[PDB]
């Protein structure tokens, strides 16, 4: 049991470090989404 | 005079770029960043 | 079990577009709406907040209104936006001005029994209702004017029913609008008499909670409203899905509320840190429990600390030990005696639930009735002092037809509400 | 003392008093009430 | 949606000639009214129909009308390159000008040309489904510029109602001064500014002069750098309606927030990132340093100094790439100066707004490019020194009748000079109780 | 390079005398 | 059986990352944070320590503060520093400006409600308390006067436990900085009312250690803080590790301090010897107590010739036999007699502890009482009057807010412990 | 972290070229202000934000002021090799100087240009967060230094009140000669100095020439050379806020060490490795061998005798390959001697700083390379010597109205010699009785 819960934990930190919120990052992204930026705008691009 | 002195070792440091010297200044970090990104953010204090 | 939502104006919109994305995500929606889960606890309770449509499709239930139709483009382009009914979509053609006159008389009459309409069409389908649940700002003009124009129909048509609010109201610190305090102490009066169970967020208490805790770089307003619809999306988990000691909204408020006025609450949400020191901490039920108690995780500008708690509650999810729980709730009423309310012997309420969050072990979220909210309502009617005595910018309102004497009247049950917590705070036994 | 008080060579180190200085000059309420007699022309 | 533009006499057909070079270049329409037929975007945007209208044939055709009563300056717009842009019916233009008199303007000449400008504006507005507002631009120092924009206004003011009427006007300078009998002309036109105007925005040519010296690198400015300038502040406040934002601000927003009494409506302008580009590569041109520009003096736009006022609200318009937390920044930083102050009933001073297109470069233009700026209106006590100056040089002038005898031969009784006189001076006076601290309480 | 204990250690001080920042 | 660290200023946080080196090694732990040791005699009492995180991971139990980052960057950049916990580092925006007064009452007061918490915070997360440890300059800015304000509160929140400090003084012949009287003087006022126990080290006594003792050709900061990190780590020995005669803080305070005031006291370190010379001569225990008692191996200026000894105590490391140490005490009593106290009967105690430090075969740590510290005090309290009398540098302080009439109380209260420990000196059996 | 420099008049703006160049050649900016980022061995660090600032596009520019009334020099600057680094604005120049006349300077002429340098300043100190005090370059032997120096020291003093200044001044020396009426100019300068500045340095240009001719080879050295010395000074003592070290030493250090009472702040300096190429590779420099050389008057930067007063306190900055154990040493060393004293109520008369990063050489510079240097501030009461040979001179000229028609004529009030005549005695007595022992205690 107690080698179930260590392996239930490091999943836990492994899902957080790789998380789209923490990383200020989104990939989930709709077509009409790529034209209106209303929140989710942070700042431009290196491109632009 | 200036030119003579000043502007010649300027076009030296023109044309050579090793003249620059290496140093190490380690104490400028990421809380040094923190305070310096975080200026007029201060909120929740109570007087 | 069905709970309905209501959405209104900019703030409320965009926070239940984030509610839904992670409710969706909980029970394996996609985006189409097409279910692609893999265990049958996600479909046993689906009907508490989706309606199945023909053909493998579920709807949510929620109505969105607004008076100018640029919140629902930005809806339409969020992620997960296509999932809405299109007839659950009510606009007008004009702004509100921010002005709350404008928001409850002119357009809000005009537009209200609509919204009303979609509303019963909405209740009557459930088998049994529970509460409803209506995110909005107050120092808005459609959020303030037309939201509290709603809640008081609602509460005619289903007084027997649990009313829910999530509030936000403006910093005494930044500001996107001047007249911002007229708006809020209206809206304070509505919510005060309409309300069973009230909860007050400072969008201040979420940018300190990004820069200190988070430390993120350029946050946005996608993260405040996912803070918030991350707290939302707990309060009910209990509702939907198994434990070792059920709990409901209406034991909540029946734990919470001492006496029928003093029903404002503060939110907290416990597993928050920054993705440098996640590599630092195990999960343990202490740490949850330590977290869920420092102001710091507090979602409102006034301090615990310099008031009292009459009563609290904690939702645990996650699979853990009863033992635990008592004890640590035991330990934290033993050593603060002195914040706790003397003439009540036992404040804490306690309730678990055996499924986490999806990617989270554990989380707890913390709901509590403290008197230092006084504190937010006396700056507004400062603020509303200072311009009223000069009548700053009164005509606009009187021009859309509204009294003085209106004005003075919610000053004095705003007024009598502060009286009403500060004699509270300062009782005893004798 | 054994210095002098800066109150010589002209000079204060008095902040100024915002309210009394930020209130505008108008002919009735500054100028029609002066003992020497004051206009808004610029010289 | 929608806003009608309305231009007067000289310096308000020629402030338009940049206005719509600016907005056909911003949106993409070709100068003869046809967009590109290969360029394929990808999406075919609405944003262009704030200021333009199809003729069902494609062709793009702007809201506005051109009026003047002499005909130079409308056949130079007929003759120009623009021909095709305009509809021949909205370039209007009588046979004979004011001759510098008001009561000329107002009595005798525009009654006959006013007629058809109220027939204009009514197709105009027919041809809307949400108007919400008109922009005029006039000067009040030349007579048909008075008289027939404070005609047409009154005419307007009964007709429409509570339609809002924006004006942008310019105002004779402290010292500089283009003709001799502009203190009557701006004295007979304030009663009606006062009455029929919802906000007014004040302009001084000597102002723009000094920012074109001082900030851009020119010794010889002229009339296209000043109207190039008032159209990048018409493009900033109009912007918020056009684009993409976090916090939109429309027009009955401003309304709402800016004017706290329905007399207090005259109000400051300023833009921020007015710089050149051998400057723009020397600096940074973050929301910070562009939001204390606009608190500075030396950035406004009318002669006055607003250290010797208190302001009473201000609406802060950004466009370009500038995040919400910035603005809040900015302002907090700003509310902590001494020098900068308001009056104690106003806790809560700023409006804000957020768009995220930034503004057009003009290829022949003498500002840099940039990646944001900041526009300011703010409405100040200040503003009683800018009416002093003027009843001064009424007051000499009227005191010998100087040349009353032109307006009471073009059909003015002389007691009306005494009348605008008055109802000014009330004005100047509400200016100074406003600003009266409220000592009542002790 | 010796600690005071007898064993090795390694270098605490950075070797910047007669270095060059740029290739 | 946990002790909680709180490092201050430039000199602790240095001190600091050679001790957490010294114990991360000794317990095996990688400069990850990984526990990678060979022995479960390691594991048995690393929470005394450390904290433990997820999939094998320690964390170490302390706080780290300055008033500007620049040394937080620096021990942040370390070859260990990646261990410590981010939100463990709590700095402010400006400087002590090397003032006391500016360290204890204005940034002082800014900062120290956060320390507060932190400390709380990590206090009641023990399962039982042992004491503080606290590592500071006397002679600096914000270490002496922020550190003797966090000593204060904790001595307020936690007055039943122990209260430690490992503390550096200005030596007796070259300043490191002007106004040290000022701030020594104001610093020994706080400890000696709130300290339990305070152990003195002189950096000139460090550079003689090293130059007569090791013969180290360069010397560097690094050497001085391994020799001071090798003894703390000493005296904690006993508390984590088994023996024939366990020990503990409070047991060596009973046993070393006989009257509450005389708290302060002399460090030793026994098997210091040149790498030349350390093949000529086995370790054995007679050999550590002729080093232990040798006035060359003290750590502080003060000589014992001119003194005598109250009480001592010795902590042995290593496999030994109970002969040597109780042998040896007796016998060092007996030749050196005129040189202890002659009213206690046995001034030494002693304990065994069976893991010696990595490399040497034995060691001991010798902590000694003795009135000689009067002269320390007595040249400090010279040099103070010097300066007081002639108003020296007084404006800063007195600019700062001071009331002149504390510099006053700290010289009498100075003076008055110089003259117990004369008194102390000069007693007899009559 | 930061900090700003303002330079003033002529020996100012020659003494930056100098400071800028050498700061530029230390942290590695090119004189165009770019930087060769791909050619790298190490990381790229922060280290030049104290003096620099990024426009974000990757070109450094510099937190400094240049002010002139004659705009010869600064056009100097801008034709320069350096013309690009610095942003154009930063240059300000008049029309015309004050004419050796501090009343010129000071009520005419500096009030028209103090204003544009005042509103510069504030745009640095808004783009700073952590500013710790401003550096200023200025003689008092001339009239536009004097006069606009006091005007400025006097506003900063009011808009920024408690924030430190610290001055670096060239004052007359006490043989070699300029100009007739430096007497004048450099008392009228007493009150700025004396109650407008935190600590202020002296140097004499003498003190340079004797160190140039005797330590290093240079027959006929120019104004270039003391300025590159007065730059290493500067470099090394501002090296405690850039680079890592063993103790480091922040700028509010100083003014807790070095002033005991408010008006005693001001210091000599010294520097201990100036030596050339050919003998440097002749001869060991140790710890002990440079502290050695800092105390004795051929290493001085002002022309005094130390050995005719007391010191009161001393400030050692150790730079290069140094060890803490070496300078203790040595420090004992200088303690034991007998020509050496200090005041008897300052026993620990001692504060020391020792920092990694060895002194840099420059191309066309005529210092040698060396691996370690110390530079030495302290407070001494010999100083009052060099104020009374002075107030000699003044005596003298002010007893026959010299010249004194000038400065009444200019503006100045006759009452202000005797002024301030008195008030630098007054000052001379404090130093008389601040080092007096207390030999009378019972
Ligand atoms: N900024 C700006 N000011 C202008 C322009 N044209 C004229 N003015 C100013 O406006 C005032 C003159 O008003 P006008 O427009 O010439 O008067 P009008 O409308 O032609 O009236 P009439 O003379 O009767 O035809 C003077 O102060 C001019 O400096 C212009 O194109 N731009
Ligand atoms: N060390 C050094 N001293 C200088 C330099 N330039 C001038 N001086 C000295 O400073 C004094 C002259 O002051 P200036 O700077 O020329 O005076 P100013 O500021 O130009 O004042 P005005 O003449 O009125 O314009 C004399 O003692 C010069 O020897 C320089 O570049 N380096
Ligand atoms: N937390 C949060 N605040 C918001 C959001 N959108 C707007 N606000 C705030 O709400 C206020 C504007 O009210 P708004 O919703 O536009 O009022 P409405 O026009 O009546 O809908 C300002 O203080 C905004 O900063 C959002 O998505 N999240
Ligand atoms: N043993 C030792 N002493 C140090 C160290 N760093 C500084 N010191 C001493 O501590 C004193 C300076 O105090 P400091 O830490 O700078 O005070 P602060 O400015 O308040 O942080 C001087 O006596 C230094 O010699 C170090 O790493 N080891
Ligand atoms: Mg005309
Ligand atoms: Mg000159
Ligand atoms: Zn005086
Ligand atoms: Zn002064
Ligand atoms: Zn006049």
């Amino acid at each position: 049991d107690k080698e179930e819960d260590t392996r239930k934990a490091l999943e836990e930190i492994r899902f957080h470090m790789e998380g789209d919120f923490l990383n200020e990052t989104e990939t989930v992204v709709s077509e009409l989404g790529k034209k209106v930026k209303a929140e989710r705008y942070k700042g431009m691009t290196e491109e632009q | 005079t200036k030119n003579v002195t000043v502007d010649a070792t300027g076009e030296y440091l023109k044309d050579n770029i090793d003249e620059y010297p290496a140093t190490s200044s380690e104490c400028w970090g990421m809380f040094m960043k923190f305070t310096d990104n975080m200026k007029g953010k201060k909120l929740r204090e109570c007087y | 079990r069905e709970i309905v939502c209501v959405q209104a104006g900019q703030c409320g919109n965009q926070i239940g577009s984030k509610f839904w994305e992670v409710i969706s995500d909980e029970h394996g929606v996609d985006p189409t709406g097409t279910y692609q889960g893999d265990s049958d606890l996600q479909l046993e309770r689906i009907n508490v907040y989706f309606d199945e449509a023909t053909g493998g499709r579920y709807v949510p239930r929620s109505v969105l209104i607004d008076l100018e139709p640029g919140t629902m483009d930005s809806v339409r382009a969020g992620p997960y936006g296509q999932i809405f009914r299109p007839d659950n979509f009510i606009f007008g053609q004009s702004g509100a001005g921010n002005n709350w006159a404008k928001g409850h008389y002119t357009e809000g009459a005009e537009l209200i029994d609509s919204v009303l309409d979609v509303c019963c069409k909405e209740a009557e389908s459930c088998d049994c209702l529970q509460g409803f649940q209506i995110c909005h700002s107050l120092g808005g003009g459609t959020g303030s004017g037309m939201g509290t124009l709603l809640i008081s129909k609602l509460r005619e048509q289903y007084p027997d029913r649990i009313m829910m609010t999530f509030s936000i109201i403006p910093s005494p610190k930044v500001s996107d609008t001047v007249v911002e305090p007229y708006n809020t102490t209206l809206s304070v009066h509505q919510l005060v008499e309409n309300s069973d169970e009230s909860m007050c967020i400072d969008n201040e208490a979420l940018y300190d909670i990004c820069f200190r805790t988070l430390k993120l770089t350029t946050p946005t307003f996608g993260d405040l409203n996912h803070l918030v619809s991350a707290v939302v999306s707990g309060v009910t988990c209990c509702l939907r899905f198994p434990g070792q000691l059920n709990s409901d909204l209406r034991k909540l408020a029946v734990n919470l509320v001492p006496f029928p006025r003093l029903h404002f609450f503060m939110m907290g949400f416990a597993p928050l840190t920054s993705r440098g020191s996640q590599q630092y901490r195990g999960l343990s039920v202490p740490e949850l429990t330590q977290q869920m108690f420092d102001a710091k995780n507090m979602m409102q500008a006034a301090d615990p600390r310099h008031g009292r708690y009459l009563t609290a509650s904690a939702l645990f999810r996650g699979r853990m030990s009863t033992k635990e729980v008592d004890e640590q709730m035991l330990n934290v009423q033993n050593k603060n005696s002195s914040y706790f309310i003397e003439w009540i012997p036992n404040n804490i309420k306690s309730s678990v639930c055996d499924i986490p969050p999806k990617g989270l072990k554990m989380a707890v979220t913390f709901i509590g009735n403290n008197t230092c909210i006084q504190e937010m309502f006396r700056r507004v009617g400062e603020q509303f002092t200072l311009m009223f005595r000069r009548k700053a910018f009164l005509h606009w309102y009187t021009g859309e037809g509204m009294d003085e004497m209106e004005f003075t009247e919610a000053e004095s049950n705003m007024n009598d509400l502060v009286s009403e917590y500060q004699q509270y705070q300062d009782a005893t036994i004798e | 003392d054994k210095y002098h008080v800066c109150e010589c060579y002209g000079h204060t180190q008095q902040l100024p008093n915002y309210k009394k200085l930020t209130n505008p000059r108008t002919l009735q309420g500054f100028y029609a009430k002066q003992k020497v007699s004051a206009c808004p022309c610029i010289p | 949606r929608e806003a009608i533009c309305i231009h007067i006499g000289q310096a308000g057909c020629q402030v338009g000639n940049a206005c719509w070079e600016l907005f056909c270049l911003e949106h993409g329409i070709q100068p003869d009214g046809a967009m590109p037929s290969d360029k394929t975007i990808g999406v075919e945007d609405d944003a262009f129909n704030t200021f333009f209208s199809e003729t069902g044939a494609g062709k793009h055709v702007p809201r506005a009308v051109f009026l003047d009563l002499e005909p130079t300056v409308v056949d130079e717009v007929r003759t120009g390159t623009y021909r095709q842009l305009f509809h021949p019916e909205q370039l209007i233009s009588g046979k004979e000008d004011a001759a510098n008199n008001y009561a000329r303007g107002h009595y005798t000449i525009g009654k006959e040309i006013v007629d058809l400008c109220l027939d204009r504006i009514r197709k105009l507005a027919d041809n809307c489904t949400g108007l919400q507002g008109f922009l005029v631009y006039h000067a009040v120092g030349g007579g048909t510029g008075s008289g027939l924009g404070a005609l047409l206004l009154e005419r307007l003011s009964v007709d429409y109602g509570k339609k809002s009427k924006l004006g942008y006007t310019v105002y004779p300078s402290p010292q500089v001064s283009t003709a001799v009998v502009e203190p009557y002309n701006s004295v007979l036109s304030t009663h009606s500014l006062l009455e029929h105007t919802d906000v007014a925005a004040m302009l001084d040519n000597e102002a723009i002069y000094d920012l074109t010296r001082r900030n851009l690198d020119i010794e010889r400015p002229t009339y296209t750098n000043l109207n190039r300038l008032i159209g990048q502040v018409v493009s900033s406040l109009t912007a918020s309606l056009r684009f993409d934002g976090a916090l939109n601000v429309d027009l009955t927003e401003f309304q709402t927030n800016l004017v706290p009494y329905p007399r207090i409506h005259f109000v400051l302008t300023s833009y921020a990132p007015v710089i050149s580009a051998e400057k723009a590569y020397h600096e940074q041109l973050s929301v910070s340093e562009i939001s204390n520009a606009v608190f500075e003096p030396a950035s406004m736009m009318t002669k006055c100094d607003p250290r010797h006022g208190k302001y009473m609200a201000c609406c802060l318009m950004y466009r370009g790439d500038v995040v919400p937390k910035d603005v809040n920044a900015a302002v907090a930083t700003i509310k902590t100066k001494r020098t900068i102050q308001f009056v104690d009933w106003s806790p809560t001073g700023f409006k804000c707004g957020i768009n995220y297109q930034p503004p057009t470069v003009v290829p022949g233009g003498d500002l840099a490019k940039v990646q944001r700026a900041v526009c300011m209106i703010a409405n100040s006590t200040a503003i009683a020194e800018v009416f002093a100056r003027i009843d001064h040089k009424f007051d000499l002038m009227y005191s010998k009748r100087a040349f009353v005898h032109w307006y009471v031969g073009e059909g003015m009784e002389e007691g009306e000079f005494s009348e605008a006189r008055e109802d000014l001076a009330a004005l100047e006076k509400d200016y100074e109780e406003v600003g009266a601290e409220s000592a009542d309480m002790d | 390079l010796i600690d005071p204990f007898g064993n090795p250690k390694v270098r605490d001080v950075p070797d910047l005398f007669g270095r060059s920042r740029y290739s």
